[PDB]
DNA sequence: AGTACGTCCCGGAAGAGATTCA
DNA sequence: TGAATCTCTTCCAGCACACATCGGGACGTACT
RNA sequence: GCGAUGUGUG
């Protein structure tokens, strides 16, 4: 149900938000609870209310982002051994259908619209572990199975 | 400005001067008559599209799911993080069609300007209220969490001028029942603290 | 033997009327309700009251509300003593039925005698040292407590229905320390930290915000005038806007 | 840790007045703890100044 | 369509969702309950019959004698619950029993020698319950709780983490009978089930296995499958299974056929499985060395000698496998064991096990239970016995072998009640496979887990418990049993069993006080449901979830009515279409779906039932077919909302009320209102205090009629038909034919229950809302109840309000009125005093209830009469004396008024104690009731005689007319009225031989009636007479009361204030009430604010309407404006015509309509923006709903023009002249010469050990001191102080603390010495 | 007849087992 | 052999109100 | 003229 395995430039990434929010964000509403605080000192007193609960989700998240940098395991290895797709792969599938789809594949805590969305513990995944440019990869989402073609492998 | 008056000026002062300040004040307010209507609180224009442009984005997501692309954890963990940042749009557009819609010819032929819709008013005072309190009236009310301390998958859609279909309601309930009730236990314990050290020094 | 020194110490408590374990000596002692946390380390007075309280904002902030019933039936030995002071009853008695009767001349006399005695307030959640503070009363009709509005955040205390009490100092050593140490005046600081706390509060401060804001266009528009007092003039005539953009002397 | 150095104060009553009675006033009335007052909870249990 | 009554003020509506079922009967539970705990029902199922057959036969021992239940009637009672409230006594009622007590024939085979059957032995009373659902113990109307407790049966929790530092879960399962002995299992990080009896102390589980008379062997063959070795020919061959391969990675040789298929140093593949399962190879040899890591599972002897070689539950060596191989064994039984899929958690318990036999088990059983005294083998056999198997300690009901066996996945919903071996097998089988993973925990709070009780369960429990309380004595006196001398009754006692349940319902965390000061809070507290009482969980200990409210409560617990506080969700109130299950779980209502239809049918449902299927929100626009018109939509499915696909659904929502409660169903706009303050809204609500005169309330919700109706304060007509007597006091109705009983029916009789006390000091009061000659249809109201107004919820009144500060007198939510509301007595409250005066004849001689009191004046002497009381009515003032007592010696011993209260006395009541002669007043006060309940039967019977000669009259309409020959002899000469061959002369003779028997029934009505009002009720002992006092004062309002809206805007009323210096408007009218918007954004409740709009929308409907009638306008023109009014709005299940109505009629409807058009509002179906803006339109109002203004003071315009309308807001008990209270110098306390404590008794503040704290941190000293020592402790130095100040001199002198003095005496009355010293 | 007067009664934390590396 | 690591079991859980009910039964008698 | 339990207020 996890699996620790990073690529370098998110693990940078992670780190960078790691810093400009216990770094910049944090203080800033630090602040401005403060302010607000100076002798407001109300339950009902919404304002408070949304800060605490902004402070309550980046703590959540800090200490998520803080338990992976102390567990997840980098591999930011070269386009050296090449072939298989076990990992960190630009990758092209196409369909029946010609459903042209094209993406690489990173960790877990690396999943947004930024460079590449595809996890690695996702099922498609699973199928395109070790393969090559010409098989027949198939899964078996909660619709049924399915299936594609390789159509590219790229590294960086 | 209180508080420098007294560090500069003593004490006579500077009392004297507070009771002068609340008594100007209550009277010019009164004066003025800062309301609140229905009609204070704007609902933005664009709230509607974006609301739907996110709903058409969970479908994608939904989408990528139903085809394998993500398992239902990551699917979570989008979706919440997609409708985080429609959320923020929408604030954004609020609080912006609040604070400068009043514009106004000035002799020439137009300005904008600092509003003057009573709702923002009692905000930017720092009255009571502030972008979050104004937010949760016009704007969504963002996600609640549920006992688990966990993040339920639908937002409130609508705000407090629309109205809440039950579901919502039902859920902010337990939202905010939990502090509610945790105030309680708090202030107990709390108290234990005050008095051990009080029989400490 | 050992019930009586501690019941409930040894096995099975015994019982005392149908089914709860009677009080004890040790219980006579320790506990929320024993002799030290429930007589001593604080206790009941007399010379006090209670009642709701409101805001009357009328009130430098040296001075506070106080029940015009509620003060008569406080300060009774007082105006006991003034009464035979000035000489309208001989026997103490008397002077009971004549505050009893709650004549005219009492009245006189009891404001003589408050105006200048100082009297203490609390609330209930006697959190903090603001959590008692002093004024001079000032009799009202009506039967709740008024209370200067600016007080109020250093008391934590809405105006929700929250119940406040008074003890009245009977001493002269004791006029003195409220006068010195307890009259809100001598409190603009919390011990805590170097906040104010006679910060301004909602009402007042939506005034001020609304009293100082340039539109861009309004009556009056940018003329020009010397005194302040004139604008003043200005505002109350309504010949001009009340806020408006304008150039003025000042010193 | 507080809950501790309340018990084992110089003065007695005190703690007597805190958290617990009997231990405290056991320990003491085998320690024959002669008590002087030189503490605000102690006067004002006796009511003197403070 | 609608009925007479309703139209005469057809309430406008709002609202989209055609209601499909309306709402229930809000008292279900309660008179559900009850009436289910009496009844003389068959084949016992849950009554009293239950605890009987429960209980009964009582047997001898073997005594050849016996005892068994026949029968049982329940009297009608002794007094009825108007007089019963008056005087006192519980409103109890008979019990007799039937009993045949037979003794066996002695020296014989069973048989008999002789039985005697007692003519139903009364076993004391218990109470019965009121219509509307209460119980009066003492003079007092109190009401039981409903309890929230743990389900009888088995569960299976975490408690992860905290515990062992370990970061390893933990799993303990638990079963809980009903009445029993709990039992429960659970681990420790060893791995090691253990079993606890009663959370006394930990064994290991497999103790009670061997327990139940198991051989180790088969326990292991239970819990455990096996592993054959086959000694062959050599290496000893292993049968295998391939499913046991896929959670193990062997690394060694793994050979088939020759063929190795897992090599050494290799896992295990599916595709290994496949193959080896098409295979079908199970015989396969093993390395020697692999049995090493395994353990025995049967025993194995020397075939030989017969001699062991190895017990069960041993670890396996090379040197056992030799001597077992010599000895000439082949079979080898061992454990599958595993690290995922299953452990050897038995085994290694079963290591663990001191004990190895059934009888040094039940040693150890009986050790843990009676600690230290010695064992005996059938001691303790008897012992094990009764925990666990016998009716008499343990026990579930069927609710609990229900629960269990579902739990258990087992078929039968019904069972026995004791447990099983199986049954206890079982459970530590489901608790070992959720160790291993596959199964779920299960969650305390999930309602599917909590169960609602009732007062019928409270009381059959109860009265169980003193029935085996009395069967203890009862087979005692049995033993001593002679020939037939005696009677059952001889051999009972009601006493205890009296005595029991008099306790259960008089002291309780359940029998608690009726909140009986609005209409609303009765129907409320009827419904509340804790967490709390016996059985229940505590407020200290209780936690957190629990507190919580789970996603499930939905729609079957309110998620907002509740009182914050010491406690918040422990007192969850009672969901509104609520019921009760068979079983008696949470029920909620649903509306059935076909394949794409939503049909009307109505379908209950449980917690665990919604599980399982899908559900569709309420708002769910469908169109005309039971179709959605979507095709995704909102719906819940586990805990879960999401968005699911048209054809999926199961079931959908009923009404959009369904998910709040009657306390919060009231709340108009709830929607668009935050929790917190919806809540605390709906609380105050609750804490509503009557008027003087009902208004109405304005912005409704719809639920107001219904919970009018079931509140029984009003009264409701039983039939229908037509008034012929209205009176202020009572009314008295005719009834249509049809209706008519089959004969001699009469008419009805409505008394109304006039002033008198609540049960906060709170008038009650009933007025007439009907007119003399007029229809009135079955199941309407008559008269309304306080807070009610023509059969509607009115708690609070409307008011004229605007929103804007006002020179500073609203800060904080400081709610400023105007004097004109103090004119109109719009909030002026009614509260009554019940005061006391009673006397004892004790030693120096009994007292007086006489004048004869000296040491007094005229001032006194006037207002009492000449026999010793008040005169009714007296307006008296404080310090006045009711009741005139004396110390004989002779002091006075006078009821005085109580300080600081006003008022006026309305009634004065005297009980007596028979046997005293009753003084002049007394005759007196005896003969007003005497002839007032005289001539209460003479109406009763002469209208009655009324009634049944129109009756005859209507008889001779046709058949034997005799006119003239009728009326010129008097209407009683009617013995043989000429009447024809039909039935009517029958009918005759029915309504004259009634004649004569009610004759001589009402006269010995009348003279037993007379009798219960001279006799002298039984009382105290000592006691000599009872004179109580009613006091009435009018309390009218002042600046310091609590008023507030129904969002939680609260309010402190600060300062009244003068018709000029109110806002008012253009048009000229002032306003109400100004509270502060201020306080709008904060409380996140915008609600309010649209009440109040859409309240200024009524308003000016009405002004309209008003005017149009004042013009005296004929009435087309109010037909077509009331027309287009109604028919304003998008749709509405509103549709009402106007054409049927009758012009008389529509001119009263405008008559009530004139103070405003009265609309109401589901809880979110409810009205939006744009129809209130379209029903402003319609008014002549700013769209907006701002106007200007004028400051009287200034006279001028205000700027930025502000929000008037009409808010409907309320006002609370907490009354100023009520708190407000202080002292100088009372009385003392007589232990500590302290002050008292609270108002009543005349007592002072306390001043805190916080504020000794805050003091101190002042350098305040000479305060703290004279606020310890003088103003409390000293009575030396206090009465110095006092002298003292009389003489000016401010001054004081310590002396000691008298407190400190006494805490001194106390130690040294332990055994501890203490002193003072020298200086 | 029936009794008012008789006796008759969840967290912490620290101690004493008690268990395990020697 | 003895110093660590479980494990029963005593002690405390805010402050101030307001109001409400209820407070021995049982067993046996010298009379009332 | 005490203490228990409950309810409610802040
Ligand atoms: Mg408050």
């Amino acid at each position: 149900m996890k699996t620790p395995l990073v690529t370098r430039e998110g693990y940078e990434k992670l780190k960078q938000e790691l810093n400009y929010l216990w770094r910049e964000e944090r203080p800033e509403v630090t602040k401005k609870v403060t302010w607000a605080a100076s002798l407001g000192d109300r339950s009902e007193n919404a304002d408070y209310q949304y800060n605490k609960k902004r402070l309550r989700e980046i703590d959540r998240r800090v200490r998520y982002l803080t338990k992976c940098m102390e567990n997840l395991k980098i591999v930011d290895y070269s386009p050296q051994q090449e072939g298989k797709v076990f990992f960190g792969a630009w990758v092209e599938i196409e369909n029946d259908d010609g459903v042209t789809h094209r993406f690489r594949i990173v960790g877990y805590d690396e999943i947004f619209g930024r460079k590449d969305y595809i996890s690695i513990d996702s099922p498609m995944a699973r199928a395109l572990l070790k393969k090559e440019v010409g098989d027949l990869a198939v899964v078996n989402t909660p619709a049924g199975e399915a299936s594609w073609y390789v159509n590219a492998i790229e590294y960086v | 400005m209180l508080n420098t008056c007294y560090r500069i000026l003593g004490l006579k002062p500077t009392v004297i001067f507070a009771d002068q300040i609340m008594y100007t004040g209550f009277a010019y307010a009164a004066r003025s008559g800062a309301s609140v209507g229905i009609d204070d609180m704007v609902i933005p224009e664009k709230k509607h599209e974006i609301i739907s442009e996110a709903e058409a984005e969970v479908a994608e997501i939904q989408e990528q799911f139903q085809s394998g692309l993500v398992t239902a954890g990551e699917r979570y963990n989008k979706v919440i993080d997609i409708w985080a940042a429609a959320n923020d749009r929408v604030s954004k557009a609020m609080m912006d069609n609040l604070q400068t819609e009043t514009v106004i010819n000035r002799d020439g032929q137009e300005e904008k300007q600092v509003s003057f819709n009573s709702i923002y008013m009692m905000a930017d005072s720092g009255a009571r209220g502030s972008a979050a309190q104004i937010r949760q009236l016009a704007g969504m009310r963002g996600l609640m969490a549920k006992p688990d301390g966990s993040i339920i998958e639908t937002p409130i859609t609508a705000n407090f001028r629309e109205g809440l279909n039950v579901l919502q309601y039902f859920i902010s309930t337990h939202g905010a029942r939990k502090g509610l009730a945790d105030t309680a236990l708090k202030t107990a314990n709390s108290g234990y603290l005050t008095r051990r050290l009080v029989d400490v020094a | 033997v050992d019930a009586l020194l501690d019941n409930g110490r040894r096995g099975r408590a015994i019982t005392g009327s149908n089914k709860r374990p009677l009080k004890s000596l040790a219980d006579m002692i320790k506990g929320k309700q024993g002799r030290f946390r429930q007589n001593l380390l604080g206790k009941r007075v007399d010379y006090s009251g209670r009642s709701v309280i409101t805001v009357g904002p009328y009130l430098r902030l040296h001075q506070c509300g106080l029940p015009k019933k509620m003060a008569l039936e406080l300060f009774k030995p007082f105006i006991y003593g003034k009464l035979e002071l000035r000489g309208l009853a001989t026997t103490i008695k008397a002077a009971k039925k004549m505050v009893e009767r709650e004549e005219a001349v009492v009245w006189d006399i009891l404001d003589e005698v408050i105006r200048e005695h100082p009297v203490l307030l609390n609330r209930a959640p006697t959190l903090h040292r603001l959590g008692i503070q002093a004024f001079e009363p000032v009799l009202i009709e009506g039967k709740a407590i008024q209370l200067h509005p600016l007080v109020c955040a250093a008391y934590n205390a809405d105006f929700d229905g929250d119940q406040m009490a008074v003890h009245v100092p009977l001493t002269l050593e004791a006029q003195l320390e409220a006068r010195a140490l307890m009259m809100s005046t001598n409190n603009i600081l919390s011990p805590a930290n170097g906040e104010p706390i006679i910060v301004p509060s909602q009402d007042v401060v939506l005034g001020l915000y609304y009293m100082t804001r340039d539109c861009v266009n309004a009556k009056g528009e940018g003329m020009v005038l010397t005194g302040p007092k004139e604008a003043e003039r200005l505002y109350r005539s309504g010949l001009a806007s009340l806020h408006a953009r304008v150039k003025v002397r000042i010193t | 840790g507080i809950t501790k150095a309340s018990l084992a104060t110089e003065s007695f009553i005190s703690a007597a007045s805190f958290q617990e009675t009997t231990r405290v006033l056991t320990e003491a009335a085998v320690a024959g703890k002669r008590d002087e007052l030189r503490g605000l909870k102690e006067n004002v249990i006796v009511g003197r100044l403070i | 369509v609608y009925s007479y009554t309703e139209k005469k003020r057809i309430r406008k509506d709002f609202g989209k969702r055609p209601q499909v079922l309306d709402v229930p009967y809000l008292l279900s539970i309660q008179l559900d309950s009850f009436q289910k705990f009496i009844e003389q029902d068959p084949e016992g199922q849950y009554g009293l019959e239950a605890a009987f057959r429960s209980v009964f036969p009582i047997q001898s021992y073997s005594g050849n004698s016996e005892l068994q239940y026949v029968s049982y009637r329940l009297g009608e009672p002794v007094f009825d619950v108007q007089e019963c409230q008056i005087r006192g006594v519980t409103y109890s009622a008979p019990l007799r029993v039937k009993l045949r007590l037979v003794i066996y024939e002695r020296e014989a085979p069973e048989g008999t020698v002789k039985d005697i059957k007692e003519q139903e032995v009364y076993m004391g009373e218990i109470p019965l319950m009121t219509d509307n659902g209460t119980f009066v113990i003492n003079g007092t109307e109190r009401v039981i709780v409903s309890q929230l407790h743990r389900s009888p049966g088995v569960f299976f929790d975490s408690d992860k983490g905290k515990t062992h530092s370990s970061g390893k879960v933990l799993y303990n399962a638990r079963i809980i009978p009903y009445r029993g002995s709990w039992l429960d299992f659970e681990f420790d990080p060893k791995d090691n089930l253990f079993v606890r009896i009663d959370r006394r102390r930990k064994l290991p589980a497999t103790i009670i296995l061997r327990a139940l008379n198991y051989t180790t062997e088969q326990i292991l063959d239970l819990f455990f499958e096996k592993v054959i070795f086959e000694i062959r020919d050599n290496k000893l061959q292993m049968e295998l299974v391939p499913e046991r391969l896929r959670g193990e990675t062997a690394s060694f040789d793994i050979e088939a056929n020759g063929k190795v298929y897992v090599e050494k140093g290799r896992r295990i593949t599916a595709r290994h499985i496949r193959q080896l399962e098409k295979d079908d190879v199970k015989l396969i040899e093993v390395p020697v060395e692999y049995i090493a890591g395994k353990v025995v599972a049967k025993d194995y002897i020397d075939e030989s000698t017969g001699e062991l070689i190895c017990a069960a539950n041993m670890e396996l060596s090379l040197d056992l496998l030799a001597k077992l191989s010599q000895s000439g064994h082949k079979r080898i039984e061992t454990l599958f064991t595993n690290d995922l899929d299953h452990g050897p958690y038995i085994s290694e318990t079963l290591r663990v096990d001191p004990t190895n036999d059934r009888l040094s088990a039940l040693v150890e059983i009986y050790r843990m239970m009676r600690p230290g005294e010695p064992p005996t083998r059938e001691a303790a056999e008897s012992l094990f016995e009764n925990l666990f198997f016998s009716e008499d300690r343990y026990d579930l009901s069927a609710v609990g072998r229900m629960k269990f066996n579902r739990s258990l996945l087992r078929e039968e919903i019904e069972g026995s009640g004791i447990l099983s071996k199986d049954d206890i097998i079982d459970v530590m089988k489901k608790l070992i496979d959720i160790r291993n993973g596959k199964g779920e925990v299960d969650d305390i709070d999930h309602l599917g887990n909590r169960r609602i009780r009732s007062v019928g369960e409270m009381a059959e429990n109860q009265f169980r418990v003193g029935l085996v309380r009395v069967e203890r004595a009862v087979k005692e006196r049995l033993s001593l049993g002679d020939l037939d001398t005696l009677m059952p009754q001889d051999m009972i006692n009601a006493k205890p069993i009296s005595a029991a349940v008099k306790e259960f319902f008089g002291s309780s965390q359940l029998s608690q006080f009726m909140d009986q000061n609005n209409p609303l809070s009765e129907i409320t507290h009827k419904r509340r449901i804790s967490a709390l009482g016996p059985g229940g969980l505590t407020r200290e200990r209780a936690g957190f979830e629990v507190r919580d409210v789970h996603p499930t409560h939905y729609g079957r617990v309110c998620p907002i009515e509740t009182p914050e506080g010491p406690n918040i969700g422990l007192i969850n109130s009672l969901s509104v279409y609520a019921q009760t299950n068979e079983y008696g779980f949470l029920e909620t209502p649903y509306r059935k779906v076909t394949d794409g239809v939503v049909t009307d049918e109505i379908h209950y449902l449980s917690a665990i039932e919604e599980g399982n299927y899908v559900i569709a929100q309420a708002n769910s626009n469908l169109d005309e077919e039971g179709h959605f018109v979507e095709d995704l939509v909102t719906c819940r499915s586990k805990g879960e909302s999401s968005l699911f696909s048209r054809d999926q659904v199961d079931y959908m929502d009923v009404s959009t009320q369904q998910v709040v409660s009657v306390g919060a169903s009231l709340i108009p706009f709830l929607e668009h209102d935050d929790a917190n303050r919806a809540l605390m809204g709906a609380n105050m609500q609750r804490q509503a205090v009557p008027t003087l005169r009902a208004d109405k309330p304005l912005v409704g919700t719809g639920m107001e009629r219904a919970v009018a109706v079931d509140s029984g304060v009003t009264a409701v007509a039983k039939r229908g038909g037509v008034v012929q007597y209205v009176d202020a006091s009572r009314i008295v109705i005719k009834v249509n034919e049809d209706e008519m009983y089959p004969g001699e029916a009469g008419i009805d009789i409505y008394n109304l229950t006039k002033y008198t006390r609540s049960n906060q000091n709170t008038c009650i009061n009933q007025m007439p809302c009907v007119s003399l000659g007029e229809p009135v249809e079955r199941g309407d109201v008559l008269a309304d109840g306080p807070s009610t107004d023509l059969g509607e919820l009115a708690l609070g009144q409307n008011m004229r309000v605007a929103f804007m500060p006002w020179n500073g007198y609203n800060f904080e939510d400081s709610i400023l009125v105007s004097e004109r509301v103090v004119q109109e007595d719009r909030f002026t409250t009614i509260h009554i005093q019940e005061l006391a005066c009673v006397s004892r004849d004790t030693k120096l001689g009994p007292e007086e209830i006489t004048a004869d009191i000296p040491n007094v004046g005229e001032a006194a002497l006037s207002k009492l009469d000449e026999s010793g009381i008040v005169y009714i009515g007296a307006e008296v003032t404080g310090g006045d004396i009711l009741v005139g007592k004396v110390t004989p010696k002779v002091k006075d011993s006078s009821l005085r008024v109580p300080n600081g209260v006003s008022g006026t006395v309305i009634d004065v009541q005297v009980f007596t104690r028979d046997g005293v002669e009753k003084d002049k007043r007394a005759l007196e006060i005896e003969e007003m009731q005497l002839k007032q309940a005289k001539k209460d039967l003479s109406e009763e019977l002469q209208i009655l005689e009324a009634g049944l000669f129109s009756r005859i009259r209507a008889v001779l309409v046709a058949g034997g007319v005799e006119a003239e020959k009728l009326d010129k002899l008097p209407r009683d000469r009617w013995l043989e009225l000429g009447l024809t061959d039909e039935e009517k002369q029958n009918q005759l003779e029915q309504l004259a031989e009634q004649y004569d028997e009610l004759k001589h029934e009402f006269e010995k009505k009348l003279e037993a009636k007379r009798r219960k009002i001279t006799q002298g009720d039984d009382l105290a002992p000592g006691v000599l007479k009872i004179v109580k006092v009613y006091l009435a004062v009018k309390r009218r309002i002042q600046p310091g009361d609590k008023m507030a809206g129904r969002h939680g805007n609260k309010g402190v009323i600060s300062k009244i204030n003068p018709i000029e210096d109110m806002p008012y408007d253009e048009n000229g009218t002032p306003v109400d009430i100004v509270l502060n918007p201020l306080g709008v954004p904060s409380r996140m409740n915008i609600g309010q604010i649209l009440e109040t709009h859409l309240g200024m929308a009524a308003k000016g409907i009405g002004d309209k309407i008003n005017a149009m009638l004042k013009q005296q306008q004929e009435v087309a023109k109010l037909r077509e404006f009331i027309q287009r009014a109604y028919d304003l709005g998008a749709d509405v299940r509103q549709k009402v015509d106007l054409s049927t109505f009758s012009d008389e009629e529509v001119m009263r409807l405008a008559e009530n309509l004139r103070k405003g058009m009265p609309i109401a509002t589901p809880v979110f179906d409810g009205a939006k923006e744009a129809e209130i803006k379209e029903l402003l339109k319609l008014g002549d109002l700013p769209t907006s709903g701002q106007i200007r203004l004028y400051d009287g003071r200034t006279g001028e315009q205000f700027e930025r023009p502000v929000t008037v309308g009409y808010m409907y807001m309320l006002k609370l008990n907490h009354l100023v002249d009520d708190k407000m209270h202080a002292r100088s110098t009372g009385s003392y306390s007589l232990v500590t010469q302290q002050p008292l404590g609270g108002k009543a008794q005349f007592g002072g503040q306390r001043f805190g050990e916080m504020e000794v704290w805050a003091l101190e941190a002042y350098g305040a000293a000479y305060t703290l001191q004279e606020m310890l020592t003088v103003k409390s402790d000293d009575v030396n130095g206090r009465t110095k102080m006092y002298k003292n100040i009389v003489d000016g001199n401010h001054q004081m002198e310590p002396g000691m603390p008298e407190s400190f003095n006494v805490l001194l005496k106390e130690i040294r009355s332990l055994g501890i010495n203490i002193e003072l010293e020298d200086e």
